């Protein structure tokens, strides 16, 4: 119906932490996101999630290959967390 | 990597791995060798080599002279295609089909095909040209209509330009000791609004399971926010009063009696400006749609 | 029933095994005389495809049969064979001597 | 490159490829050997030689004489072509045609066509006209009329001048031992108008295609600005007022009651000048239309 | 030298503007279209294509004519280029 | 309907770029376009984009071959770029 | 109708230059004009141009036969220039 | 006054005749007129119809010109009238 263009955005994970650690933070330090290895990484559309999807390498660049959309009880699972 | 460019050059780097039509192409590989069974009353083998994203120039140079090349409509699709029928395949079909068992030498010289070679190449056409739209089917259902046969490359013109960007696909015919080959080349024009589908097959289950997936897709980008800017005003300035320009210069302007909202540049809406709340507003009048 | 010399002409571009067909339909001295018309190469090749004949599909020898009857739709043939030799001698024969014996050292010439 | 020019130098270079023309002359080609199997019942070979873009003069003075010149129309192009028989090839035809197997030396002293001559020139120019009305309808569809028959290059003057440039295409045509030629030349203004066509043939698919073009063509070329230029008022100086002229001087100047608005001179439209949100304005009276 | 008498063509242009080919083709009888030039700026004049003054309408016994209310110069000519 | 001329151009490409590389510009200073080597070039209608087509060279003379006529969804992408 | 006797001239070709080069003429000076050699010469009516045609010489006297006529297009196409 | 970068139009005339409607009607597709100019004659340069030099035709790499032989007189001038 529009034809606007839209930043897509993939995430690979969350992580809730306090500044401590922040302030910590050098060149080395180990960081752990909220997600574990193997999961879909999150599609954000303006930074608005709607998809969860597989990363792939082609032709050496990162793409990501959606498995899937989400759903709002999926949604508010993820964001109460 | 600094050299100077030249005209015809060519250098046309579009690498893609269409999936989906490789899966035709066996589909229509398998009908294409249950068809020639049926007619030839011989069991051939088919082939499928690679497939050749080439520009159509490229193609043609590579095809031997004289042979059969037949155009062929894929509707709804704007353009046509193409069927490549080699001399060596037809001098193969025409000697099993009249008598020949095929054990002599296969003599290509270099001639017409007469109105009965015509004929037989028009008969092992149909039998192809059913076999791929029904391997098409699969996938979406195109109708192939046949348009007319020439013997040379010239004669065709498959593209708007050689330098066009075409696909091929080849097939090896072995029938007992005689072998033979014959191509598919559909311009890349054909199948750019099919080039999503094209790529990737992982899809089965999806009839209504698509509408289902766009649904679900619009509904939940639905939610993403943008970035109206509305051009009050457009000034022209030189850059000798760029550089000049001073606070408190009043800068002369065409009254805007229309604001366009737009995003990253892309025009969205006109409205009208004004005052609400204390802030400003638009009133739209019209949105912008082609 | 037509020419040899334009049989062979009209199927000397068709497939080696469509002129086996053909010349295994028709009466063998207007097989024999078109075959003496083909060069060598075809020649043999033909002689041999009838030798080794295998059998021509009935949808195929239907086809070309049409093809054929299209090709020669054409209304009539019949090159008239009236005139040539025993007309030209006897016409000779007529003639003044020094005429005559002209003529016949121009014949014995060419 | 400082030569003195001299009257009758028809340096005319004009050089173009009508790869259309090509592709009309080999279609043509093929239905003449078809033609002249079925009406001699012998197999020709017709060979078309490099299309000859020469002035008219030049043409004619290679033709052999005597010669039969059929003059022909190119409905609805305006103007008239020829079709050009050689002695050889109507002495070619009649002794097939005749009796003569063409075994026989071809004698050609030069003579006039006789009326049996002149039938056979007849039937087998119908032959070809048919065949390259045949083959141009692939691209323009035309009608092809025969007008009469010339034995002299003087007789036709298909050209309104000796040295206006034409368009000349030879064909070699084998039977058997025996050799001729027969050309076909069409002035080049029976072409100028579908030069473009004729140029270039990469266009299979048009039939509704090629106005979608143009409708995409003319709105697309309707986003395009000009430069609208009206000269109020026209004087007529020498150069010592030009030399001598100062700044508050009054220049006497007939008064314009119409302003021509044109775009690099190209006159637009008439209208009248006035005032208007205090900048010149002009109310169109009519546009410039032929 | 010789070329002191050499008829020339004097034009002057009432106004220029910037329009398409849409609402060139959409103007109708009565129409009318603004032109750049403000009312009472004087108007260019022209020979050939090129600036040679600029030159106002001034009312001479019921007489309409141009005066020139200046003569180009280079900088002029560079700074309307 | 009018038999007005034209100036249609050719434009190799785009480049958007501040004017640092500007007045570092000298003769033999490499610069780089926006269209990348093979798509066709951008035929211009008094500065009008309205088709893309092929370069070619013809009797040592630059010539374009229209390929296509752009639409408007290409014409803005190109444009918010 | 009429029985006027009228000026017909015939144009070589045209050339557009500043009088740099007039005042530059001399005897041997060379001059380029418009025309390319080959096309007709223009055929004038009291300076009127009507008409194009090839130039011949009869009787060592120079003549013209008229090869066509000219149309508007072609008219306003050779003065827009 | 060195007001002098004006553009000027020059002309070259092959010939020139005088001749009544009643041949201009008679003249008819091919028809050659015959010039008052024997062959051979130095062709009138004209600027704005304006004669100052003579000189015969000439092709400069496929270009029309002329070798101009005189120029400036008005000695004769009162006689081409």
């Amino acid at each position: 119906i529009m034809d606007i263009p839209v930043k897509l955005t993939v995430e690979l994970g969350r992580t809730r932490m306090t500044i401590k650690e922040l302030l910590r933070l050098t060149q080395g330090s180990v960081v752990a996101l909220d997600g574990l290895a193997g999961e879909p990484l999150d599609i954000l559309i303006n930074g608005y999630l709607i998809a969860q999807g597989e990363v792939v390498v082609v032709a050496d660049k990162y793409g990501v290959r959606i498995t899937d959309i989400i759903t709002p009880s999926e949604r508010m699972r993820r964001l109460s967390r | 990597d600094i050299r100077p460019y030249d005209p015809n050059t060519q250098r046309r780097v579009v690498r893609e791995r269409l999936q989906a039509l490789e899966i035709i192409n066996e589909r229509f590989a398998r009908q294409f060798r249950m068809g020639l069974f049926n007619l030839l009353r011989r069991s051939p083998d088919i082939t499928v080599g690679a497939i050749r994203i080439q520009p159509y120039h490229e193609f043609a140079r590579n095809l031997p002279v004289p042979t059969n090349l037949n155009l062929i409509h894929l509707k709804p699709l704007r353009g046509t295609g193409l069927v490549v029928f080699s001399p060596s395949l037809v001098f193969i079909a025409v000697d099993n089909l009249f008598g020949g068992d095929g054990r002599f030498p296969t003599k290509v010289e270099g001639r017409e095909f007469t109105h009965t070679e015509q004929r037989v190449i028009n008969r092992m056409l149909k039998l192809a040209l059913e076999g791929y739209s029904d391997a098409w089917k699969a996938i979406n259902p195109l109708e192939v209509e046949y348009v007319r046969s020439e013997m040379q490359v010239k004669f065709t013109n498959i593209t708007t330009s050689p330098n066009d960007i075409v696909v091929n696909t080849p097939f090896h015919v072995e029938i007992g000791n005689l072998t033979g080959e014959f191509n598919i080349c559909l311009p890349f024009s054909m199948i750019e609004p099919l080039r999503e589908l094209l790529v990737n097959p992982p899809l089965e289950n999806s009839r209504h399971e698509d509408q289902n997936w766009r649904d679900n897709l619009v509904r939940q980008v639905q939610h993403s926010e943008l970035e109206l800017v509305a051009n009050f005003a457009d000034i022209p300035l030189r850059l000798s009063q760029i550089l000049k320009l001073k606070p408190g210069d009043v800068l002369p302007i065409e009254k805007p009696d229309r604001i366009i909202a737009h995003v990253d540049g892309v025009p969205v809406l006109t409205s009208q400006y004004g005052t609400v709340n204390g802030q400003y507003a638009l009133r739209v009048e019209h949105l912008i749609n082609p | 029933f037509m020419e040899p010399q334009s049989a062979a002409d009209l199927i000397r571009d068709e497939h080696p095994q469509i002129i086996a067909t053909i010349l295994v339909h028709l009466k063998r001295s207007q097989a024999a005389d078109i075959l003496a018309l083909f060069d060598e190469r075809l020649r043999h090749d033909v002689m041999l495809r009838i030798a080794t004949f295998g059998g021509v599909q009935p949808a195929a020898l239907a086809e070309l049969t049409e093809v054929l009857n299209g090709l020669l739709d054409g209304q009539n043939l019949k090159r008239s064979k009236m005139g040539g030799v025993r007309t030209a001698a006897e016409i000779i024969n007529l003639m003044k001597t020094q005429q005559e014996e002209a003529v016949i050292t121009a014949v014995r010439e060419f």
